[PDB]
RNA sequence: CUUUAAAUCCUUUAACGAGGAUCCAUUGGAGGGCAAGUCUGGUGCCAGCAGCCGCGGUAAUUCCAGCUCCAAUAGCGUAUAUUAAAGUUGCUGCAGUUAAAAAGCUCGUAGUUGGAUCU
């Protein structure tokens, strides 16, 4: 008898058929354009997506005008609506089933990050959000697995104990300094 | 089914009962006889000693003469076949050491053109056949 | 068909026969699209108009198309009532 | 170079008197001319070879192996075709089957799951095909699921245009020609499925030879 | 510094700390199934590979070594059970002329299933 938790569910699902062509070739373009590191994460947001496609289906196998099922759709079309990857006028119960991975990609921070213009490529803004540069309305974000909602869209900020946005000098730049001042005299 | 009444569920239990024990994977599973010919006792390895080294011949077109090792299992103690699976390995084991032995892959029974042989060897003298091959551990002494 | 909007949305509707309400696939091509011309009632010439009918292919294989054109007529009224 | 019709049709189409094919769909007639389709049908076409499997009758002269030749056609947009051509080296084989498969084009119809909104995108009902020894059964499913079936029926049901599709096969389905028969004449029998959307009283307009009768008979001897 | 019975763990912060960021990423594979060289050299029914077809007899797309390439990635492979694929246990939903199959036939008690009609 101990104080323990002991749960746990897998966030990603391994696909039947190993070895194909197509599949294959739309996970690496959506990795070319979009700068994933591996199969794991695309793996995950179609879990995700399935299982918010399921949820979707029972939902509309009950029919309508019943208080449970309007309920968890307004729920579910509020939580879509805020996550950002719906807009706000087409509020409707049967378009979740007309979404595809882009849609669950495109609010990523990585993606925000590169059509924000504070970064050069899909790798910099990779790396530059694993190197906590960036304040969230006051937060220092290390993941680069981020999701951002649509409220917490336009606080997106180089964080201000980072150089580039201002601040003091890393270390390389100290060093270079450094040893300038040190060969000058 | 055939017997569709409203109120038939024993003899259609009863006939599916029948039918499921006509088979041949699930008398496999559901059967001492089965498990207690087995000389792993269903177990997955077993370790045994080496007792001689044995070179048996092959079948029809592939012929090749292939080198097994009757090994006596501690747990129970009877003469069982294995077969050394890489080359180069028969010289690293010797006579009088124990040996981790495992299945093929297909259920004990017969695999490829070896005859009568349904066991491998994995690990001798505690240490993998796969690292006394590429060289990454010397076998003890 | 239809929509939510309720305009059309099919590519086309198919014909149907004029005898069993059975439609005309575009590979059956033992359909039959034939014409039958009225009389004038004065006279008896040809007036210049027609009025066609459509027979499946099962029906023409299983051999009775000519008795259902034949109580089409009679429906029509261009056979004679008595007959 | 330039297409000389032979076919009463290739001269209706040639002389601009047929506006689509769809008429000629809606009427029925056979089509023996591999330029309608051609004409009609732009670049908008794909094209994606099967398998090519050889065929032998063992005789004293020797072994000779005939070459049959899978194929599939179709735009993006419902007509899809298959063909089969056997033939002896691989290029006549392949010429023959593309144009056999050019002869042999279904439209399909596209229906919804559950409710009529927007585009349509699955089959409108259950529909099957029976050739040897094949069930290939076509159950609609809801919008963005995809195709779950064999490869092949992936590759074919994308060459008809159904993004979402519930399939089930029965019997040996290693024969790749009776399996793809089956599933021919199963996306092929769309049409012939009665709903009670088609419940209206049909009117027949003029047969395609009587709007320009006279025009056939003094260009086409 | 914090935490803690007191530390360790996490976070914050000094001073340091990368140009083959040597601060060096493995696992089984490359004929088909099943994404990946008719690459090169060696033995040539022997050694071997191979879950299955089959690759080895002196021109090895499969053996043994070097290069390149594909798969997942701090993870990968193997053996035992088990599930789905198995519509190969079929209640939904298997078959019984010839692929395995209907008792030689008939009667017959439990069990199974039983015509229409009442506003």
């Amino acid at each position: 008898p101990v104080a323990r938790s002991w749960v746990c569910r897998k966030t990603y699902v391994t696909p039947r058929r190993p070895f194909e062509k197509s599949r294959l070739d739309q996970e690496l373009k959506l990795i070319g354009e979009y700068g994933l590191r591996n199969k794991r994460e695309v793996w995950r947001v179609k879990f995700t997506l399935a299982k918010i496609r399921k949820a979707a289906r029972e939902l509309l196998t009950l029919d309508e005008k019943d208080p449970r099922r309007l309920f968890e759709g307004n729920a579910l079309l509020r939580r879509l609506v805020r996550i950002g990857v719906l807009d706000e006028g087409k509020m409707k119960l049967d378009y979740i089933l007309g979404l595809k991975i882009e849609d669950f990609l495109e609010r990523r921070l990585q993606t925000q990050v590169f059509k924000l213009g504070l970064a050069k490529s899909i790798h910099h803004a990779r790396v530059l959000i694993r190197q906590r540069h960036i304040r969230v309305r006051k937060q220092v974000v290390n993941i680069p697995s981020f999701i951002v909602r649509l409220d917490s869209q336009k606080h997106i900020d180089f964080s201000l104990r980072s150089p580039y946005g201002g601040g003091r000098p890393g270390r390389v730049k100290r060093k270079n300094a450094k040893k300038g001042q040190g060969g000058a005299g | 089914g055939k017997c569709r009444g409203l109120r038939t569920a024993r003899k259609l239990r009863s006939h599916r009962r029948d039918q499921k024990w006509h088979d041949k994977q699930y008398k496999k599973a559901h059967l001492g006889t089965a498990l207690k010919a087995n000389p792993f006792g269903g177990a997955s390895h077993a370790k045994g000693i080496v007792l001689e080294k044995v070179g048996v011949e092959a079948k029809q077109p592939n012929s090749a003469i292939r080198k097994c090792v009757r090994v006596q299992l501690i747990k129970n103690g009877k003469k069982i076949t294995a077969f050394v699976p890489n080359d180069g390995c028969l010289n690293f084991i010797e006579e009088n050491d124990e040996v981790l032995v495992a299945g093929f892959g297909r259920k004990g029974h017969a695999v490829g053109d070896i005859p009568g042989v349904r066991f491998k060897v994995v690990k001798v003298a505690n240490v993998s056949l796969l690292a006394l091959y590429k060289g990454k551990k010397e076998r003890p002494r | 068909m239809q929509n939510d909007a309720g305009e059309f949305v099919d590519l086309y509707v198919p014909r149907k026969c004029s005898a069993s309400n059975r439609i005309i696939g575009a590979k059956d091509h033992a359909s039959i699209q034939m014409n039958v011309a009225e009389v004038d009632k004065v006279t008896g010439r040809f007036n210049g108009q027609f009025k066609t009918y459509a027979i499946c292919g099962a029906i023409r294989r299983m051999g009775e198309s000519d008795d259902s054109i034949l109580r089409l007529a009679k429906a029509d009224g261009i056979v004679s009532k008595n007959f | 170079k330039e297409w000389l019709p032979v076919t009463k049709l290739g001269r209706l189409v040639k002389d601009m008197k047929i506006k689509s094919l769809e008429e000629i769909y809606l009427f029925s007639l056979p089509i023996k001319e591999s330029e309608i389709i051609d004409f009609f049908l732009g670049a908008s076409l794909k094209d994606e070879v099967l398998k090519i499997m050889p065929v032998q009758k063992q005789t004293r002269a020797g072994q000779r192996t005939r070459f049959k030749a899978f194929v599939a056609i179709g735009d993006y947009n419902g007509h899809v075709g298959l063909g089969v051509k056997c033939s002896k080296e691989v290029a006549t084989a392949i010429r023959g089957a593309i144009i056999l498969a050019k002869l042999s084009i279904v439209p399909v119809r596209r229906g919804y799951w559950g409710n009529k909104i927007g585009k349509p995108h699955t089959v409108p009902c259950k529909v099957t095909g029976r050739c040897g020894s094949v069930l290939v059964r076509l159950i609609p499913a809801p919008r963005g699921t995809g195709i779950v079936s064999a490869p092949v029926p992936k590759k074919l049901l994308m060459m008809a245009g159904i993004d979402d599709c519930y399939t089930s096969a029965r019997g040996c389905t290693a024969t790749l020609g009776n399996f793809a028969k089956a599933t021919f004449d199963a996306i092929s029998k769309t049409y012939s499925y009665l709903t009670p959307d088609l419940w209206k009283e049909t009117v027949f307009t003029k047969s395609p030879y009587q709007e320009f009768t006279d025009h056939l008979v003094k260009t086409h001897t």
